[PDB]
């Protein structure tokens, strides 16, 4: 469980292999139906083919009805024009400005996260390399001392 | 400034109480309606406890080339395709993420096994070495 | 805080903590003993007196229910830190006594360095000498080791002697030092042995029943003497962590068993520092100068 | 997140492992220098 | 938890990695006196 990232800077392969080998040792409504069935199909749904070909008198007072329609909603754009386009895009700007803070916010609180764990891990590095040096120096004490008390036997 | 359900743009947001979150009033009703209580904290809420919100009545510019006929066959057939395919594809990472992570789960025990192993290999050779 | 000490009228020469660590002694030219709180205002409460030379080395016994206090008028003092009164006055001494060391942990015995040209050993009930090793000259340190059975001596010779108490023989005499040692300090190891010497150089030893046959381990650079050839003493910090010293360049210096990196040469002080302290339980050091005057700086 | 709070639970017990580690062998310290101690302490017996 | 998952695999990967090389490292020591 407990590994040092910061200390450990130096295999992979053979301990990927070892684990390979230790492990192989060991809701909607009826729109779901519809639309699942569309997928599986895929045949989307059939459209509105009727309004622009023009039974035809209906069809072409209803196109005539509606390009009078259209006519009357191309008025309406041109009478504001570019202004109501650019009022929006400032707000689209706007909007985007604050992502990127919080991305900065983000990139911030992960950086201190990791500088904290910096210090933690080169304080424990150090204790353990010293704890290993201590050991050294005692298993060669050991063997001096052993060495010693052998030849004090022989007296 | 976006619905905390259908990720959309509201049109006449509602925040709760409970947990303060922007949603849609029509989502949020019909999720009080299933089960009486909040989506995203499972806390009590009810349709009386919710607070209604005033906004700056956000606007849509239609395309130019805006008519009954392109509204009617190529925009709600758009529509209709990319909810589909994409409901499809996200169904499909969902299965293949829960494979990875039984996947991931495997390989962590693997590991667990194979640090249990060393733990007592090494522990043994360093009484050794001082033996 | 800086926390400096004054009320000392001439140089002092020795300062040392209680072993509690409750209670501070100081000495000097002044040929009287001042003590301290070393806690709260660093306060003086009690002052001893008596001696009528320069009191040149103050000593603990190790739970500090009594103290040692060698005086240049030729004479130890063994003290009640009870009263303050003299229980015992070591005479004797055929010169100016320096250096004094109470045994710790085993019976109650005492070796001091003097400048008649031997080493004495005391019982501190009988009123009369145990052993006494002349070599030939003045001793200016000594120290015992921690089985009570050495005894470790440094003077103008350079090569530092031990005696062993039931032979009474030249034990063990090592050398390297280029002039005359001014101070041993055995760490609280038992083990590792701290010298001083106004060659400029300071060295660490271990007296051990093996060792490599030439035991000089750790060497560092930078203290100093100079027309003044004052006495130089030096300590370990209570972990065997730190090395600190005095020098004539009123400059404290603490250094390090681990890396010998130079951690401090710290300014302050006006005249020479002659010893420093170590709490035996705080980051606390405390300097005792011939400036007339006492240091406490925290690290 | 949890990567801390793994790394951090466990970091003791890195340090933990080690540190009886070093005292296991530093009281075989002590009674090396003690059977030392022994050990020279009859040579002069016998060297007398 | 696919993220965290695989982070502490290979964290775990060099806990094995380092005692591998402790043991090999213990043998020789112990070999070789």
């Amino acid at each position: 469980v407990d590994a040092l990232p910061y200390f450990d800077q130096g295999v992979r392969e053979a301990a990927a292999a070892l684990v390979e080998e230790e492990t192989r040792r060991y809701t909607d409504i009826m729109r779901n139906e519809f639309e699942r069935l569309a997928a599986r199909q895929p045949i989307e749904l059939l459209s509105m083919k009727r309004y622009e070909l023009p039974e035809c008198v209906n069809n072409s007072m209803a196109q005539l009805e509606h390009q009078a329609v259209r006519i009357e909603n191309l008025e309406l754009m041109s009478q504001h024009g570019c202004n109501a386009w650019k009022v929006y895009n400032e707000n689209l700007v706007h909007m985007i400005e604050h992502a990127q803070k919080e991305l900065q916010k983000l990139r911030k609180h992960i950086q201190d996260l990791n500088w904290q764990r910096k210090n933690m891990q080169l304080t424990a590095g150090s204790k353990l390399r010293e704890m290993e040096s201590n050991w050294v120096s005692l298993v060669s004490k050991n063997y001096e001392i052993e060495r010693t008390i052998v030849q004090l036997e022989n007296e | 400034l976006i619905c905390s359900i259908s990720n959309e743009v509201p049109e006449h947001p509602c925040v709760s109480p409970v947990s303060n979150h922007v949603y849609e009033r029509r989502l949020i009703e019909k999720y009080i309606a299933e089960n009486g209580t909040d989506p995203i904290n499972n806390q009590p809420l009810s349709e009386e406890q919710l607070i209604d919100i005033k906004v700056a009545h956000p606007i849509r510019p239609k395309p130019p080339s805006a008519t009954s006929i392109p509204a009617i066959l190529k925009a709600l057939q758009d529509e209709w395709d990319a909810v589909m395919l994409h409901s499809f594809t996200l169904r499909q990472q969902l299965q293949t993420t829960r494979q990875e992570l039984s996947h991931a789960l495997y390989q962590h025990d693997a590991a667990c096994r194979v640090i249990a192993r060393l733990t007592k290999e090494v522990t043994a050779a360093r009484e050794a070495l001082a033996t | 805080p800086i926390m400096l000490l004054s009320g000392h009228e001439g140089e002092v020469y020795c300062c040392k903590f209680h072993p509690n660590g409750s209670t501070l002694a100081s000495a000097g030219f002044d040929r009287l003993i001042l003590l301290w709180n070393v806690y709260g205002d660093c306060d003086n409460y009690a002052t001893l007196k008596g001696h009528s030379g320069a009191v040149m080395e103050l000593h603990y016994n190790t739970d500090g229910s009594m103290l040692f206090s060698a005086s240049t008028d030729k004479t130890v003092a063994v003290w009640d830190s009870e009263t303050g009164e003299r229980v015992k006055r070591l005479k004797g001494h055929t010169s100016f006594v320096n250096s004094c060391y109470p045994a710790r942990r085993g019976p109650q015995l005492v070796c001091t360095g003097s400048d008649d040209g031997t080493v004495k050993l005391w019982d501190i009930r009988k009123k009369a000498a145990i052993q006494t090793f002349q070599n030939t000259y003045q001793v200016l340190a000594v120290t015992f080791n921690d089985t009570s059975d050495q005894i470790i001596s440094g003077g103008i010779d350079n090569d530092i002697k031990v005696w062993d108490l039931r032979q009474n023989k030249l034990t063990y005499t090592m050398r390297g030092h280029a002039d005359s040692v001014t101070g041993l300090s055995l760490s609280s190891e038992g083990s590792y042995l701290l010298s001083n010497a106004m060659d400029n150089t300071v060295r660490v030893w271990d007296v051990r029943p093996f060792a490599p046959k030439e035991r000089c381990v750790k060497i560092f650079q930078g203290n100093v003497h100079n027309f003044e050839k004052n006495l130089l003493r030096c300590s370990w910090s209570p972990d065997g962590s730190k090395i600190a010293a005095g020098s004539a360049d009123r400059f404290v210096y603490v250094w390090d068993t681990t890396s010998r990196r130079i951690l401090y040469k710290l300014p302050g002080h006006a005249g020479s520092i002659n010893e420093v302290a170590f709490h035996p339980d705080e980051p606390i050091i405390i300097s005792a100068s011939s400036d007339k005057r006492l240091y406490m700086g925290e690290i | 997140e949890e990567l801390k709070k793994h790394e951090d639970s466990a970091i003791p017990r890195r340090l933990e492992c080690l540190k009886e580690d070093v005292q296991r062998q530093q009281e075989r310290e002590k009674e090396l220098q003690h059977r030392y101690a022994d050990l020279l302490l009859e040579k002069e017996t016998l060297k007398s | 938890e696919l993220s965290h998952a695989l982070y502490q695999h290979d964290a775990a990967c060099r806990v094995i990695a380092r005692l591998t090389k402790e043991v090999t490292a213990a043998r020789e020591a112990l070999a070789t006196l």
